[PDB]
């Protein structure tokens, strides 16, 4: 039917303003004054923040405003706060259907360096009796959201059987990832120690488990 | 107060069918116009079908025309979406959303129901206890948890001591393996000094497979 | 990450004693000044005792001197408060709170432990199921719940389907009866259509009396 | 020795500023620059928001500021938002001790008047077999935080055996209360119906239960 084009992402620093544009056709954003904006945090339903181009929903501060000029609607957010970090979608009536825009991921920067907390578990008893063995390296509360994971057996690296998630953002826009090493019960028993060595911003943190 | 309560999602084969429902309350359902909106993993919102306050009169995204039917009954305040001949690209969270004055926008939203369209079958999780080490228990604090291995689809729910334990709890996002199965871990950090008197049970729930496992986590 | 985990609160007779604990993590405990801060029901924050990073050197509110002792060891990273000769006006949430540089203020906080000083005794709740009507369920929506009668002290925890159920759950503030016992109710609102197929269990937790009840709510 | 006096309560409208004074002595607020402010929502630990008289904590927006004149410290909050509704405590070093201020309850107004949802349960079978009977009237999502409960038996009022809570702010600064009617299993059996009748701003809502 057609698309309502937004920038994929925009970032700002705390206390600044960002504007998000939304370009449609004379049939939608230019085809009525029925433009809404939606805010959506990870895992929650969208919240309606602006309706009828310019009107804030109840409880939405005046830090949020909408506008329009020909076929392009805009949302401006001023005094940007950590909590404004989210995806935003415009929306318009389009005569015989409705359409959401393509979405803009808004990141709010600043926010301090956090180094990860690393927690490493060795295989459990129940797992070994099951003839499987999983080493779990949990990495949390880091910022920025990038880490490198290296595994070790005695000295010497291991590279076979590793699966690591992408960093995702926990409640607080501080990041968490996970890494798994699958071993056979008899390779777990062949070494004296296994290590999870996590790098973030030049700095490596290490944890270590052992058959014991 | 003003809520929309949805049900019906699921794992379905390609070609399969599913009916979603959405029971309303807190507002005059029959005077609001109602939509289904969906969102695929990692992707954007997309409007799907609309029905006007009366019924009968309906609009469909072209993506789903001929396959979906939005309906309602204002006597039982319920909204439906019949989805037929489902394909993998229909895999999404589905939301019912309502709109009293038309063109105003949608400001009542359901919590969403996950629809998975796959040729892969449901696999229930294996739950393994991640025992507090007898090392850093020289120090004040201990990490304990549960390994939730080899399930499909998305998602698994984890709570602790039937939901009474909430402080110190971090459930991590799942790893998608080569095999196409998920695993995740939940961790609780607790006072070491509690590890003798206090019982820590992780309650794992995975709907698709009707799996509810309680696993006691003990020192090793 | 930077966490303080407390234990030790309780119901106590006047004249009794109680030791609170606080196990730290994610920061260098040894290098922080540590406080206990309490808050009486409906009242304000009250600083109570402080101990310097180094140990030994300690300050006390006049409210509690000769009765409370703050201590620490920086090898277990753990903070203590020994409370002797408790009186009813010592009834409060107690918080662990630390501050690296003195004079800065405190922004690591424990989650709080409730201390009740009463001539008491603990009473565990009776749990009664609050069954959905066959009169309301002509419409889309059903209210079901749990009645949690006649407990002391505060608080009771209520969760549903072992924590798996979350949406549409409202647990109301307790009523203090003439008797001096509390009662509360938890309610979940659910699609009536779910009533044949879906199990609803309320998990009622009252620590002081070591009570954990699970009660199945069924249509009558 | 030492108080630190704050106004009990201050209210503002959305988008406005409010200031909160904190008067100590030359020996505390006047006796160091070690004045902090705390924000605390119900049932959660206090959050440090200003330290060293004037410095904001990480992630505290610019719209919080602190100052001082002699023995009085002040916290100003500009562009007041719903989430600012909370209690605020000053704090100062006091030489051989620390002291919290007396606390200020900050209310943020407007917010739409809302009519309550009433839910009435009759006594359960398990209860009645226990030889007790409790009617539970649950009142939620209302604004302002005043309601009136009347109970009825058949036609007529019942004022004996009623316990009603004070309204309390739920998550959303919308209010909830409950009312409990304790009867004997035979007085429940001896009427055709019981009613819970809730008034809010002159509007009465009624719910009614009966034996079967």
């Amino acid at each position: 039917q057609s698309e309502l084009t937004q920038p994929r992402s925009v970032s700002g620093s705390p206390g600044q303003s960002v504007t998000i544009s939304c370009t449609g056709t004379s049939r939608d954003v230019g085809g009525y004054n029925y433009v809404s904006w939606y805010q959506q945090h990870p895992g929650k339903a969208p919240k309606l923040i602006i309706h009828d181009v310019i009107e804030r929903s109840s409880g939405v501060p005046d830090r949020f405003s909408g506008s329009k000029s020909g076929n392009t609607a805009s949302l401006t957010i001023s005094g940007l706060q950590a909590e404004d970090e989210a995806d935003y979608y415009c929306w318009s009536f389009a005569g015989s259907y409705y359409v959401f825009g393509t979405g803009t991921d808004v990141t709010v920067l600043g926010q301090p360096k956090a180094n990860p907390t690393v927690t490493l578990f060795p295989p459990s008893s129940e797992e070994l009796q099951a003839n499987k063995a999983t080493l779990v390296c949990l990495i949390s509360d880091f910022y920025p959201g990038a880490v490198t994971v290296a595994w070790k057996a005695d000295g010497s690296p291991v590279k076979a059987g590793v699966e690591t998630t992408k960093p995702s953002k926990q409640s607080n826009n501080k990041y968490a990832a996970s890494s798994y090493l699958s071993l056979t019960p008899e390779q777990w028993k062949s070494h004296r120690s296994y290590s999870c060595q996590v790098t973030h911003e030049g700095n490596t943190v290490e944890k270590t488990v052992a058959p014991t | 107060e003003v809520q929309l309560l949805e049900s019906g999602g699921g794992l379905v084969q390609p070609g399969g069918s599913l009916r979603l429902s959405c029971a309303a309350s807190g507002f005059t359902f029959s005077t609001y116009q109602m939509s289904w909106v969906r969102q695929a993993p990692g992707k954007g919102l997309e409007w799907v079908s609309g029905i006007v306050s009366s019924g009968g009169s309906t609009a469909y995204a072209d993506s789903v025309k001929g396959r979906f039917t939005i309906s309602r009954d204002n006597s039982k305040n319920t909204l439906y979406l019949q989805m037929n001949s489902l394909r993998a690209e229909d895999t999404a969270v589905y939301y019912c959303a309502g709109e009293l004055l038309p063109y105003y926008g949608m400001d009542v939203w359901g919590q969403g129901t996950t629809v998975t369209v796959s040729s892969a079958s449901t696999k229930g999780p294996s739950v393994f206890p991640l025992a507090p080490s007898s090392k850093s228990t020289s120090g004040g604090t201990a990490a304990l948890g549960c390994l939730v291995k080899d399930y499909f689809p998305e998602p698994v729910t984890v709570s602790w001591n039937s939901g009474a334990l909430t402080s110190g709890v971090h459930t991590f996002p799942a790893v998608l393996q080569s095999s196409g199965l998920y695993s995740l871990s939940s961790v609780v950090t607790v006072p070491s000094s509690s590890l003798g008197t206090q019982t820590y049970i992780c309650n794992v729930n995975h709907k698709p497979s009707n799996t509810k496992v309680d696993k006691k986590v003990e020192p090793k």
